């Protein structure tokens, strides 16, 4: 039985005690605010050992930017444990898997593939993909003026998306960017139907989250800082 | 590589049809045959060619340095400001004389016109000139007083190398034949320049021998009413890359003279030019500010001009 | 100047009339990667259309030694 | 991409033939369609289509990779290429790292391409290591580098040996920069054990020259171009190994006297990290982190381009 929500991060899902049943989260935001940070927290506290704080559950990434650090990650988990050392960093990180993506089409080929992983790793609950708006650009040109055309890659993935998420009761951290213009809509309706909570980030070092939740209309704040051990919830 | 259509100069609706039908890289079109791919998509037999066509379509530091030291550099007869740039201005790069008008950027310029036309065997550079003239400020007079004082300046050293090679090549330099090498253009208004600079690429083909080209007047006068629409599209791409291309095929030197900058037109506009010089007064004098330069720190240097021309203080 | 007289095609001169675009001064201001969206030629093919336009505008070239003989 | 006659063991004419006329043209349509409905109806072996379709979605999709072999890897390639400039290394921590897209911006004459030929001499003599300088304005001066290599070193053949391990390209358009990033990209991949070249840097000089005029107007076809040169970049990069520069320009916002990038909101975010230069005197330039993923941003300091 997955985790509920409220126990991944009590200072987000205060009131989530329910486990999850393949709910999706997005996070939007301009450059330089902290997205890709969160997912070294939630990703920290997902694979450290029980005894440290964590639970011990298996975790995906999936990368479209080549900007995942492997050093930012280690020099966290090195911070975070009470004692840090070689022989137990390399078990921290037996949990954690990685895959790239150049194209739309190479990732929808890899997200048909995933569906071997989850099939032999039970304990993978938990799903990252970071920069689902990286290929917008691009695409949009391919397909022409005719807007069915445009978005029919992106419109695949969607449908496989939630097909991985409801056969194995995962979770999905979408990432976004803030590309043209609070908040200025510009992905495919397919995608747009699914997404449960929007959180917004801002700059001022201080960060601020913004949630918005569309399962009940209910909006929110926090606050954090982010240091050498990670984020730290205000 | 698996190179992707979208980084080929294919035409947009082409390339559109060609990925609707599946298409992704261009490794996949390599083997079809011509007559083949005109049916699988919506495209004529031309535009089936000419696709095919484009699919399928240097030096170290080393050779570059000596190749910068052989391109002889263009003097100015001012041997104080010829030292600051570095032995005088040079070729396969873009130069720009900013400076408030009254100051002498077109003397320089003229002056230059007559002095890539020198012997080789003198130092020189043995090239021909073009003047695009934006101003209407060329004055064919004021280049003879320019050109015969040169000459007479070119006579008096030949006599103390004796019987050396410099007796032949100062027979080749003559005034007419000087003067048989200064092409002119003049440019009424933003729509000729930009019709100009399209064909020049074509007009230095022809003409191996050119090796120094002057745009006098980067902005017009009067830019006033819709022309301000017709400048972007000159300063914007035009003159930043069209220049600094043509001036390196050919291997040539290209001066740009501007007059809005009057002090120490757009805000990528300061990047469109490799030098830059200032020509402002002081105290009633004269003075030649270098302002950028990727090999020269900034200095400053005086000079004055006489009716010989272009010289030293 | 109108682009008909310079010895265009007639067919793409009505793609061109479709928006809005009469006079030389017109076609000038667009820049290479606008002419192609709104003429359907490739790259090369529209530096050709460029050249050909400037073609019938740019000035004729003068000697030195001519003008000082008028 | 489409079917075509080898690009698995099992596929012919007389088959791909049946999958088009069956509307079946390309690898998605064929690993998304139902097989049952395409293989006990319209006449298709069952076991056939099933290999193919395993075989073509091994071949044609990542393969995840643990956590722990990868970190091994990455400690054990990673490098830190000194910039020379001492305090400017201090402030980049020990300065560039391979495998990341680094980016340089600054107003006209604010030393861009003086601390560029900077490292390309530093990673020339120092560590001897080849350079590739694409250039795309005329900056690259050769004298200039042989003056900072006499100011490390006077032999003259170590000064011929350093400037013949720099290569120069010149591409002044979009599309001749593109024809060369994929021509050294092809020649990494073929090339497996020709150490003479095995570029370890890249200097794009001005990448801005080449993409402000694709932008303007209504349309969208200049940012499809922009994307692609910024993909390839991280591919060079990240694929390969290899610690690659970048230049930009600077500008001011309209709504506010701060200083940002110039190529907009898509822009912001390719570059894994940004050093902004400006001016407080010839020299006496100052630097301060404006992006990074390891570095708080903000720290102000002083470097002198009067001596590099
Ligand atoms: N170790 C650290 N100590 C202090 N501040 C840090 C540290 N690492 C990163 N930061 C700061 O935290 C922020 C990091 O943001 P992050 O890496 O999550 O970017 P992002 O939202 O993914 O950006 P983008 O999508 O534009 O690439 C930046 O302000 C960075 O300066
Ligand atoms: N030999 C030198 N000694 C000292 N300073 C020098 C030297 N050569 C150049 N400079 C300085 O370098 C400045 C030019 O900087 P640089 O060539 O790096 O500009 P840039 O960033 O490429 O500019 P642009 O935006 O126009 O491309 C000159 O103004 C001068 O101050
Ligand atoms: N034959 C000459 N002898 C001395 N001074 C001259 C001669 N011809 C022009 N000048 C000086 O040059 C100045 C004009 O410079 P000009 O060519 O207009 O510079 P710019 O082209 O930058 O405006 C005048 O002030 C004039 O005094
Ligand atoms: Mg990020
Ligand atoms: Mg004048
Ligand atoms: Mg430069």
């Amino acid at each position: 039985g997955r985790s509920s929500l409220k126990e991944i991060e009590p200072n987000l899902f205060a009131d989530e005690d329910s486990p999850v049943h393949g709910d999706i989260l997005e996070f939007h935001g301009p450059e330089g605010t902290g997205k890709t940070e969160m997912l070294y927290h939630l990703t920290a506290r997902c694979i450290l050992p029980k005894s440290e704080g964590g639970l011990e559950v298996e975790v995906l990434f999936i990368d479209t930017d080549y900007h995942f650090d492997m050093l930012r990650l280690v020099t966290i988990l090195e911070h975070r444990l009470s004692q840090s050392s070689e022989e137990i960093i390399k078990y921290c990180l037996g949990r954690f898997f990685l895959v790239y993506c150049s194209s739309s089409t190479h990732l929808l080929l890899t997200l048909y593939s995933l569906e071997s992983m989850f099939c032999s790793h039970p304990s993978l609950c938990l799903l990252i993909l970071d920069s689902l708006s990286a290929f917008y650009w691009i695409d949009r040109v391919n397909g022409g003026e005719s807007v069915n055309l445009q978005e029919s890659t992106l419109r695949k993935c969607s449908q496989c998306l939630e097909k991985l998420v409801n056969d194995y009761r995962l979770v999905l951290f979408a990432t976004t960017q803030t590309i043209m213009q609070d908040y200025r809509p510009y992905l495919c309706k397919a995608w747009q139907q699914l997404v449960k909570h929007r959180m917004f980030f801002s700059k001022q070092n201080q960060f601020s989250l913004v949630s918005r939740c569309l399962k009940s209309n209910s909006l929110k704040k926090h606050f954090f800082i982010i240091g050498e051990s990670g984020v730290e919830f205000c | 590589m698996q190179r992707d259509l979208v980084s080929f100069p294919l035409s947009p609706a082409v390339r559109v049809k060609l990925v609707s039908a599946g298409f992704q890289t261009a490794e996949e079109l390599l083997e079809v045959k011509p007559s083949e791919l005109s049916k699988e998509v919506g495209i004529s037999k031309a535009e089936a060619l000419e696709t095919l066509q484009i699919i399928r379509r240097k030096c170290t530091a080393l050779e570059l340095l000596e190749q910068e030291h052989t391109q002889g550099f263009i003097i100015t007869f001012c041997s104080a400001l010829d030292d600051i740039l570095g032995g005088g201005v040079p070729l396969m790069k873009t130069t720009e004389i900013c400076g408030a008008p009254g100051v002498g950027k077109t003397q320089l310029c003229m002056q230059l016109a007559v002095d890539v036309q020198i012997p080789e065997c003198f130092g020189g550079v043995a090239g021909e000139a073009v003047f695009i003239d934006t101003e209407g400020s060329f004055m064919v007079d004021r280049v003879v007083d320019l050109a015969t004082a040169c000459i007479q300046h070119l006579q008096l050293i030949a006599e103390k190398h004796k019987g050396e090679e410099h007796r032949k090549a100062l027979e080749d330099f003559t005034l007419d034949n000087i003067l048989s090498h200064i092409y002119y253009f003049r440019c009424r208004d933003y729509t000729e320049l930009l019709a100009q600079v399209y064909l020049l690429p074509d007009f230095l083909s022809e003409h191996s021998k050119v090796r120094l080209v002057i745009v006098d007047g980067i902005a017009f006068p009067f830019r006033h009413d819709l022309d301000d629409l017709s400048l972007r599209t000159r300063l914007l791409n035009g003159l930043a890359q069209q220049m600094i291309s043509l001036a390196n095929n050919h291997r040539l030197a290209v001066i740009l003279t501007n007059q809005m900058t009057t002090k120490i037109l757009g805000e990528s506009w300061g990047h469109a030019a490799t030098i830059r010089l200032i020509f402002h007064w002081d105290r009633k004098q004269r003075l030649a500010t270098l302002y950028k330069s990727p090999s020269q720190k900034e200095c400053t240097v005086l000079f004055q001009i006489k009716p010989q021309g272009f010289r030293d203080t | 100047k109108k682009l008909k007289r310079v010895g265009l095609s007639q067919e793409l001169c009505d793609r061109l009339s479709r928006h809005q675009i009469l006079t030389c001064q017109d076609f000038l201001c667009l820049s290479p990667l606008e002419l192609m969206k709104v003429t359907g030629l490739s790259y090369r093919g529209v530096h050709e259309l460029l050249c050909m336009v400037s073609r019938a505008c740019a000035p004729k070239m003068q000697t030195a030694y001519g003008i000082k003989a008028q | 991409g489409v079917l075509r006659v080898g690009l698995c063991p099992g596929l012919t004419e007389e088959m791909i033939q049946l999958l088009r006329s069956h509307r079946i043209k390309t690898v998605v349509d064929l690993v998304s369609a139902d097989l049952e409905e395409v293989a006990q109806k319209c006449g298709l072996s069952y076991k056939a289509l099933v290999a193919l379709r395993r075989v073509l979605l091994a071949q044609f999709s990542a393969f995840p990779v643990n956590g722990a072999d990868l970190y091994e890897e990455l400690k054990t390639s990673t490098a830190i290429l000194s910039t020379g400039i001492g305090s400017l290394d201090k402030l980049l921590d020990a300065g560039l790292y391979t495998g990341e897209v680094t980016e340089i911006v600054g107003g006209p004459g604010s030393g861009k391409t003086q601390v560029c030929l900077c490292m390309a001499a530093n990673v020339a003599h120092g560590l001897q290591q080849n350079v590739l300088y694409v250039d795309s304005n005329g900056g690259l001066t050769a004298s200039r580098l042989l003056q900072l290599l006499q100011a490390k070193t006077q032999d003259e053949e170590e000064q011929a040996e350093a400037l013949r391990r720099i290569q120069v390209v010149h591409a002044f358009d979009i599309f001749q920069m593109l024809d060369v990033l994929q021509e050294l990209r092809g020649t990494v991949a073929q090339q497996v054990t020709g150490s003479s070249g095995t570029v370890k840097v890249v200097v794009v000089d001005s990448v801005t020259a080449v993409v402000s005029p694709l932008l303007g107007g209504q349309q969208r076809e200049g940012l499809a171009l922009m994307m692609q040169l910024a993909r390839e970049l991280k591919t060079l990069a990240r694929d390969l190994g290899m610690a690659v520069v970048v230049t930009n320009h600077i500008t001011r916002d309209r709504d506010s006297g701060r200083l940002k990038p110039a190529l907009g909101r898509s822009w912001s975010f390719v570059p894994s990290t940004r050093i902004l230069l400006d001016t407080i005197s010839g020299g006496r330039r100052m630097a301060c982190l404006a992006k990074s993923s390891r570095q708080p941003t903000g720290f102000q300091e002083m470097v002198d381009i009067g001596t590099w």
